[PDB]
């Protein structure tokens, strides 16, 4: 379709968690999303929570009709699950890697399914549990997923990081190793 | 009570 | 060994273009759309056999395909008139570094919003095209994106590299210069 910008409300459920997401999507970038238990709106940019509104009762009711539908589409299928599709796992940095200067580690896990997955930042073996970020389970095109991992992190020449990533498509956890002079 | 639920499309507006 | 799971998709998308608005609804089973509502059909299709008896259902709700047919208006327009006003005016200038890696000099191009950019190699005032390997648009996921630009390159002593960027964020292209040393 011919289109100069593409603005999507994308949503699903599953049995395992997460068991909901309810966000809105501009040009591919996620620009809020429905916190189902704390049933807020969360926006991505301060300057989106500054300049726009949107009511989280809306992105809950259409959660219940997922849920409805999902239950319908169970036993219409016969109870059909879909294969697993192994992820995707990419690393690399934000900023140019300049030694002692802040920059910010990204993991790109893409195109896998279920949207199910654990996914551990190791530093020197050791895993990073507080200060890192992540995206919302993100979709694709093709209805599979992606999604973004985040580490606050100071390059050194010594430091070694891994993107530990789980899935049911994988017969064994996948490290996806990076370091400062990876290119 | 439907089998076949359509979801509902809401907007977005201006912040309050 | 794979647990039982069963996974239901909804998508709302609004296709914004020449000043109108195209809406596409899919309802999606797993990882098969099934059911689709498009404004430019006007009425519910079936994708697969699961989606007929929604299709025949909706289609023959008179109110179900009202609503639908005035989403273009009431919503998609709506919704863009908003991100017009914000999400259209968002500006993050590119950061440009040039650092070398055969021999390869990397013009590394950060944090920048929107994702059109245009990136271009000089070699002593004449652009090259041969030895440069871009990567895609690579977007990091909050907003912003990157891209890395390589030229091979053999350098001599007094040769001159210059990365230009262009981009909406910017009044003026931005050159950084690299001096060949050896
Ligand atoms: C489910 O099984 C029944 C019984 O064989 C069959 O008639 C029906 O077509 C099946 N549906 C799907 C979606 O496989
Ligand atoms: C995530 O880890 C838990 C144990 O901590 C495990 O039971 C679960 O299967 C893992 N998920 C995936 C997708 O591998
Ligand atoms: C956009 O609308 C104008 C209105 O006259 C039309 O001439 C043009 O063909 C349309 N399409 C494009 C791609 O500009």
């Amino acid at each position: 379709i011919k289109a100069d910008h593409v603005s999507t409300y994308a949503a699903f459920v599953q049995t395992h968690r997460p068991t909901g997401e309810f966000m809105f999507e501009f040009d591919e970038d996620e620009q809020f999303y429905v916190d189902l238990d704390k049933k807020e709106t969360v926006w991505h940019l301060e300057e989106f929570g500054r300049a726009f509104s949107f009511e989280a009762q809306g992105g809950l009711a259409n959660i219940a009709i997922l849920n409805n539908n999902l239950n319908t589409l169970i036993q219409r299928s016969n109870h059909t699950q879909a294969a697993n599709d192994p992820p995707e796992v990419t690393v690399f940095p934000k900023e140019p890697v300049e030694l002692g200067q802040p920059n910010t580690l990204i993991c790109h896990i893409d195109r896998f399914f279920p949207p199910v997955l654990n996914v551990t930042w190791l530093c020197n073996g050791e895993p990073v549990t507080e200060g890192v970020a992540e995206s919302l389970f993100l979709p694709r095109t093709d209805y599979s997923f992606h999604k973004f991992h985040y580490l606050t992190f100071v390059p050194s020449a010594e430091d070694v990081y891994d993107c530990r990533v789980e899935h049911w498509g994988l017969d064994q956890p996948l490290l996806k190793h990076w370091e400062a002079t990876s290119g | 009570p439907v089998a076949d639920a359509v979801i509902h499309a809401s907007g977005k507006q201006m912040w309050q | 060994a794979t647990p039982e799971n069963y996974v239901y998709q909804g998508r709302q998308e609004c296709y914004a273009f020449n000043g109108t608005q195209r809406f596409l609804e899919r309802y999606i089973y797993n990882r098969e759309e099934y059911a689709r509502f498009d404004s430019d059909v006007g009425e519910f299709r079936a994708v697969t056999e699961l989606g007929r008896p929604a299709a025949e259902y909706w289609n023959s709700q008179k109110d179900i395909l009202e609503e639908k047919r005035a989403v273009p208006d009431r919503v998609c327009r709506h919704n863009y008139e908003l991100d017009e006003a914000v999400t259209l005016q968002r500006r993050v200038q590119p950061k440009v570094n040039v650092s070398p890696s055969h021999n390869l000099l990397v013009c590394h191009v950060t944090d920048f919003y929107p994702g059109s950019i245009q990136v271009r190699w000089f070699l002593n005032g004449q652009e090259e095209t041969a030895g440069v390997v871009s990567t895609n648009l690579i977007r990091n996921g909050d907003w912003t994106f990157q891209i890395l630009v390589m030229l091979e390159m053999t350098p001599q002593q007094g040769d001159v590299y210059i990365c230009q960027v262009e981009h909406t964020s910017l009044d003026s292209p931005v050159t950084v210069e690299w001096k060949a040393t050896g």
